[PDB]
């Protein structure tokens, strides 16, 4: 282990934590919290954008001085990937877009550039690599989101074999489209259960996955604590809101049930223990004003 | 410049260079000094 | 060992002026949760309020607890008077920091730090 | 293409008018403030450069932080960046804006003002000067100039 | 003299170079790392010894009051020159 | 050896009386502001034509450090520590060791330009005129790290604008 | 010694050796010690007790009519007991003369509050709280002045750092500007300046 | 003039054996886990310590406590003191018991079998200090060093 990445200092802003970390997908809502707190420590944070620089400036107080570089990168460069990815012992992968668009389908976000990432990422010498799926991916799934995100796992399963691949269920918090996305609709109630997972929670589960060595080559399924029907679940955000853009294949996903994984491992065997909604749900939906718990399963 | 030229030297810069920050020729710092502490290598032979 | 006193003549006047303290904290929490709009509960600052009030628990001297009390009246003045804002009252959970290592073996794991 | 040739120039027209109509709101913190107010001197004048001279906080368009930040206004220094209206950008004027300066080790004093808000042009002095603001300020408008928003939303 | 390490970084005057395995070249990536290239060892290496017919010499670095405090060389050595602690210039007896 | 402002008793006679009453309801002394700036309107203002038309300095002004050589290519710092003892900010970091033909030479020379407070005690503290604060006033970054220089950066600063230093120098080292 | 060396006041020292006398004399109950520099400045050093009726003296009595607060000030000095040493700096406008009044007080032990005879005060000695933690007893509105509102200990003492123990920055996982322990990329340099041959003679202090 | 072996060739990270022989860097909990595994499997005579010239007595009665949680008496030291007799049971017979400071009352000193000049240098600088200002005499037992 090299004397420049050994850990020192007291865990704090200018301290040295020794994790060199690429966040792909750092300009966008799980990114936010994970640079924070991969920041907050002490960390080399390489984040690759693609947007305009402006849109990236809430990275920028989030550590100290050198401690977050910015670099230019495109998902079909693998140049650009290696560029990115050459001097880090971990990277993260966090590209995703819940609408396909003209230059970039499901396939391109979720099947070729995490493929490009892993294969780069194991011909560049990178030790850690996690990947990001989400609890519903089925190749039989209705929605095309959750099949090529299926996908795309079973291929950075088969290109990293040692890659941390997190599913998280549905995350909330302030700059989700979970929460508020159900206070701005103002679809319907059904048979459908979920159990929604806390983005703190998911960020300090996939530093701890960074920290664990036994986390290599497993597979979580990040998951909130209290499992609740679709239609009580937007009743209590219509409740909390104090209230009386979208695609068909967000539809099917919201009126896809949460799916319960016992074999594979979740938060709690990281160490952290889930937030509830309703100590939270407060916090998030503040913003949308101008209150009874919702009924767990 | 033209009436009062400036004194030569052989380590002045010929060409003079505008200001580079926000281009890839910007200023990057970096520490000057080498290696305190060094390292103990284990020997690459085995022990048996 | 003859000084002067502050306000209380012993601990027992020291005490009042402690529980009259508490009592003015107690009833304001809930205020203080609402109009600073904080994002814990009533109980969760009551909690804080009562770890406040056992950290300095173990003081005999009564010129000490009444510069505590004291120094409470003058946090719970900044307190209901909007002088603190959300971010003042919020420094008594430290929420950003890490949780510190307590036994041997992590401190050992992490640095130099007894 | 023909929209690529459209973005362009819509980029051209877009960051033309913001970087010529930048309203400053700027805190007077500390000495900065009486440099800034000798760049909104005649000799220097930022109304020429569409550079008004002390607009409102809600509809200002960059936000010069100008003197010292201490421990006790930080929160408020936050509070007045985050009800800015988008696109918002911050110049830091002098040393203890830039990195605490001469109270850097003090108790009391956010060491640089990017530990509270990003910080687009760092503007070097004790105090820097009026010129050497206005230096600053250019180096924004250029900043804007090559802005590619429209662009990266054609591409994206 | 600069010279180049086998990653291709530029070494500097001191010495200073990354090794290939430490992370910190990231921050040399879409940059540069800026190197003098203008080494004052191999710059005071081209200057002349002065002979001189003095036993001890006086050097202040020319200029007057514009170079360095004035030193006194002694020269009765004639294996090694003179030279000078501030200005590296270095002088040798004639004779 | 004082004297009293605003202790005028004001006269009581129809003329003066007149005269203030006629200040009153003709507006005597708005129209001679008005008379001001309109006078102000006609004249020709003060703005230079920045960043073509520069402020006038002296060459006494603190701007840019440098670090600076011989006139032989030799650097002029000998690692003696002045200019970091002097440092009112402690933006001076210098750390020495003898080089390959046993020159006392810095190896670390950093200055962080953002703990600067660009009072000059480094250059009048320097006994061999090495550290200099250079006239350059217009380097404003767009990043914090890049005011963090170290002695490449300020050797470049010194072979950038050394043309001009040594002119500074040249007129203003008799007042030094 | 003409060109270079700060002339001797003989006379304002004789007389301030005089009025120094006149108020060590008028007021035995509290006057502890009176000195004058060799720059010819008075200090009476008082009992704590007698912090309200020194001061009231001076500022109301015709021959002093010292009618001007021009400073209040602690000291730190943690080599004695009574670790803090307040200062009052006097002004008589009427005898166009400074005078300072010294007293001393520990952590626990409160001083009089000096507003019923200078309402200068005010800020003054609750600037006193902020920076040393002197309590100052029927204070109108005591409270901090000039630290941040949640701040823990007293800045101008000696025992505490020069950089505090929290720093702040913003944190956008909570939304909030926060504060954590204090660390530093750079650690301030301590230099150890002071030289080991003896300065001035005159100050030696006999040893033991 | 030792303080830069203090900076050369140091031990900065745990290190354990690999699959091929070779000492490779490890955390602390791997290089302690396969310790005390080994530590476990101990018992009297199985585990024994040798101490090396530059050990602190921490570091000495840790190992010492450690070693007898496993009834271990056998630690020993690399420079070689007779056991024989009292041993190491009372002090007087393993130390400089006069003092350092003692040579400066002394009139004859008998030294047999160093050479104090190199092995306690400046001890030797105070037999030297008594040899000039008391008219110390001194004999030596021992080849004929300077
Ligand atoms: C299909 C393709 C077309 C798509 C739609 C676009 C239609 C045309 C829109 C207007 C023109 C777009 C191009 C904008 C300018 C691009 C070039 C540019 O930036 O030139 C810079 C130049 C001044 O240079 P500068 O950088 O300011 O230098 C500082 C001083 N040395 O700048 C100048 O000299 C001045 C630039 C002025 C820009 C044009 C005038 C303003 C816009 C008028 C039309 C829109 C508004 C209509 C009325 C609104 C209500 C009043
Ligand atoms: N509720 C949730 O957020 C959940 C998310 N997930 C998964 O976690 C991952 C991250 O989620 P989230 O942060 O919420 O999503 P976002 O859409 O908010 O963030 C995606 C990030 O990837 C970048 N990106 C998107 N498309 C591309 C592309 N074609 N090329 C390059 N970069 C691209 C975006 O950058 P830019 O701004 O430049 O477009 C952004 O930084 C996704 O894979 C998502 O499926 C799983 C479960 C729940
Ligand atoms: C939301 C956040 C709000 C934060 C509020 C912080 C306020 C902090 C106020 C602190 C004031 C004090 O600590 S005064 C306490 C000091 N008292 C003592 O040392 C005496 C011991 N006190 C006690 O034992 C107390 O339990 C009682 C109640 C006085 C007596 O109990 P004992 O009988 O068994
Ligand atoms: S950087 Fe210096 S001159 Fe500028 S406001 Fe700060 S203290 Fe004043
Ligand atoms: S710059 Fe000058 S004062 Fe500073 S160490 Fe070098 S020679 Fe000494
Ligand atoms: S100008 Fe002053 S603060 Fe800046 S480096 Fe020189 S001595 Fe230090
Ligand atoms: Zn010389």
């Amino acid at each position: 282990l090299h004397h420049a990445v050994i850990p020192h200092g007291k865990g704090g802003r200018s301290s040295v934590s020794g994790i060199v970390a690429t966040v792909f997908g750092a300009t966008g809502f799980l990114g936010r919290y994970l640079v924070n707190h991969l920041g907050r420590m002490g960390s080399q944070v390489i984040v690759p954008y693609r947007c305009e620089p402006y849109d990236t400036m809430h990275l920028r107080p989030m550590g100290d001085l050198g401690q977050i570089i910015f670099m230019d990168w495109n998902g079909r460069d693998k140049d650009s990937i290696r560029r990115a990815v050459e001097h880090s012992n971990v990277v993260i992968n966090l590209v995703g877009r819940e609408w396909e668009t003209k230059n970039f389908d499901f396939e391109d976000v979720f099947v070729k550039i995490p493929q490009a990432i892993a294969q780069v990422s194991k011909e560049a010498g990178v030790e850690k690599f996690i990947h990001i799926s989400h609890l519903n991916a089925d190749i039989k799934s209705s929605s095309k989101y959750l099949r090529n995100k299926a996908v795309g796992e079973k291929e950075v399963r088969e290109t990293f074999p040692e890659a941390t691949i997190i599913k998280p269920a549905d995350i909330f918090g302030r700059e989700d489209r979970f929460l508020n996305y159900f206070a701005n609709i103002r679809s319907l109630g059904k048979k459908t259960v979920k159990q929604p997972v806390y983005i703190v929670d998911v960020t300090k589960g996939i530093i701890n996955a960074i920290k664990d060595p036994d986390a290599r080559g497993k597979t979580f399924a990040f998951v909130g604590p209290n499992r609740y029907l679709l239609f009580d679940l937007v009743q209590y955000v219509f409740a909390v809101a104090h209230r009386p853009w979208t695609t068909r294949d967000k539809v099917e996903r919201i009126h896809t049930t949460d799916r319960t994984l016992p074999h594979l491992p979740g938060l709690e065997d990281l160490g952290v223990q889930a937030t509830p909604l309703e100590l939270k749900a407060i916090e998030v939906l503040r913003r949308h004003r101008t209150v009874q718990p919702a009924k767990t399963v | 410049p033209t009436v009062k030229p400036p004194t030569a030297r052989k380590f002045i810069w010929t060409n003079h260079k505008f200001n580079l920050s926000g281009t890839p020729q910007q200023y990057v710092p970096y520490s000057t000094t080498r290696k305190k502490i060094q390292e103990w290598v284990p020997p690459s032979t085995p022990y048996k | 060992t003859s000084v002067k006193p502050i306000f209380s003549r012993d601990m027992n006047e020291a005490k009042r002026r402690v529980r009259e303290l508490y009592r003015a904290w107690y009833r304001e929490v809930p205020n203080t949760v609402h109009l600073f709009q904080l994002d814990i509960s009533v109980k969760q600052g009551r909690d804080k309020v009562r770890e406040m009030f056992k950290k300095n628990a173990h003081v005999t001297d009564p010129r000490v607890v009444d510069l505590l009390v004291i120094k409470g009246k003058m946090e719970l003045e900044e307190t209901i008077n909007v002088w603190k804002q959300r971010t003042h009252v919020m420094r008594f959970f430290h929420e950003t920091e890490a949780p510190r290592p307590k036994d041997f073996l992590s401190k050992f794991y992490v640095g130099h730090d007894p | 293409s023909r929209g690529e040739y459209v973005v362009a120039k819509l980029d051209d027209l877009i960051n033309w008018a913001r970087r010529s109509s930048l309203w400053p709101m700027t805190f007077g913190l500390a000495c900065c403030a009486v440099e800034m107010m000798h760049m909104a001197a005649p000799r220097y004048d930022m109304d020429r450069f569409g550079v008004v001279f002390r607009a409102s906080p809600r509809q200002s368009d960059v936000m010069i932080v100008a003197g010292t930040l201490t421990n006790k206004m930080a929160p408020a220094l936050r509070k007045v960046y985050d009800q800015m209206p988008e696109p918002r950008y911050v110049v830091s004027m002098g040393s203890c804006a830039n990195g605490g300066g001469y109270y850097h080790y003090s108790y009391s004093v956010v060491r640089g003002c990017d530990r509270i808000v990003p910080v687009d042009i760092y503007v070097p002095g004790c105090p820097p000067t009026a010129e050497a603001l206005l230096y600053g300020i250019l180096q924004l408008q250029k900043k804007i100039k090559r802005e590619k928003r429209l662009r990266i939303w054609y591409r994206r | 003299g600069v010279r180049t390490s086998p990653t291709g970084e530029k070494v500097t005057h001191t010495g200073q170079v990354y090794d290939d395995e430490d992370y910190r070249r990231v921050r040399f990536v879409g940059r540069q790392k800026e190197v003098n290239e203008n080494f004052a060892i191999d710059l005071i290496a081209e200057q002349p010894v002065s002979q001189v017919g003095s036993r001890v010499i006086s050097c202040d670095g020319g200029g007057g009051a514009l170079g360095h405090p004035r030193v006194y060389i002694n020269l009765d050595k004639e294996t090694k020159t003179g030279t000078c602690g501030y200005c590296g210039l270095q002088f040798r007896q004639q004779h | 050896t004082y004297k009293y402002v605003n202790l005028r008793e004001p006269s009581m006679d129809m003329k003066s009386v007149t005269d203030r009453a006629a200040q009153t309801l003709l507006w005597t002394e708005l129209i001679r502001g008005l008379g001001m700036t309109l006078s102000y309107l006609f004249r020709e203002p003060a703005t230079i034509n920045y960043p073509f038309e520069k402020g006038p300095l002296s060459p006494r002004f603190r701007g840019e450090h440098a670090l600076r050589r011989y006139p032989s290519g030799e650097e002029r710092c000998i690692a003696c520590k002045l200019c970091e003892a002097v440092c009112p900010a402690q933006a001076i970091t210098i750390e020495a060791e003898p080089r390959a033909d046993g020159s006392r030479r810095t190896t670390r020379y950093d200055i962080d330009m953002t703990k600067c407070i660009y009072c000059g005690f480094c250059q009048e503290a320097c006994p061999v005129d090495a550290i200099v604060e250079g006239p350059n006033f217009e380097f404003s970054t767009e990043t914090h790290e890049e005011l963090l220089y170290n002695k490449e950066k300020l050797l470049n600063n010194g072979d950038k604008w050394e043309a001009e230093i040594a002119a500074n120098i040249q007129a203003d080292y008799l007042y030094r | 010694t003409r060109p270079t060396v700060r002339p001797r006041n003989d006379v304002a020292h004789k007389q301030l050796s005089a009025f120094g006398e006149y108020v060590a004399e008028i007021l035995p109950k509290y006057v502890q010690q009176v000195q004058v520099s060799c720059f010819s400045e008075l200090e009476i050093c008082i009992h704590p007790d007698g912090v309200i009726p020194v001061l009231t003296f001076l500022r109301d009595h015709s021959n002093a009519q010292f009618k001007s607060l021009a400073d209040l000030t602690a000291v730190d000095i943690p080599t004695r007991q009574n670790r803090f040493e307040i200062v009052y700096n006097l002004l008589s406008l009427r005898f166009n003369s400074r005078i300072r009044v010294k007293t001393y007080t520990d952590e626990l032990t409160p001083v009089e509050s000096s507003v019923s005879v200078y309402k200068a005060a005010n800020w003054y000695e609750r600037e006193i709280w902020d920076m040393f933690g002197v309590f100052f007893a029927n204070h109108p509105d005591l409270r901090r002045i000039l630290t941040d509102y949640g701040f823990e200990g007293h800045p101008f003492r000696k025992d505490f750092p020069l950089s505090g123990y929290v720093e702040l920055r913003y944190d956008d996982e909570v939304k909030r500007v926060v504060a954590e322990p204090v660390e530093l990329a750079q650690e301030f340099r301590k230099f150890d300046l002071n030289s080991p041959w003896e300065a001035f003679p005159a100050y030696r202090q006999p040893p033991e | 003039f030792a303080y830069d072996g203090l900076k050369r060739q140091r031990l900065t990270e745990p290190m354990v054996r690999n699959e091929k022989g070779l000492l490779t860097h490890t955390t602390w909990e791997d290089a302690l886990s396969r310790v005390a595994g080994m530590l476990q499997s101990c018992q009297g005579n199985d585990v024994a310590a040798i101490a090396g010239g530059l050990v602190d007595a921490e570091a000495l009665i840790a190992l010492k406590d450690l070693l007898n949680r496993v009834d271990s008496d056998t630690l020993c030291t690399e420079e070689v003191f007779p056991t024989a007799g009292a041993g190491t049971d009372l002090r007087s017979n393993y130390l400089l018991n006069t003092t350092i400071a003692g040579v400066e009352e002394a009139d004859v000193v008998l030294l047999v079998g160093t050479n104090p000049r190199f092995e306690a240098p400046l001890f030797n600088a105070r037999i030297r200090k008594s040899w000039l200002h008391n008219d110390l005499k001194v004999a030596l037992i021992g080849s004929p060093v300077d």
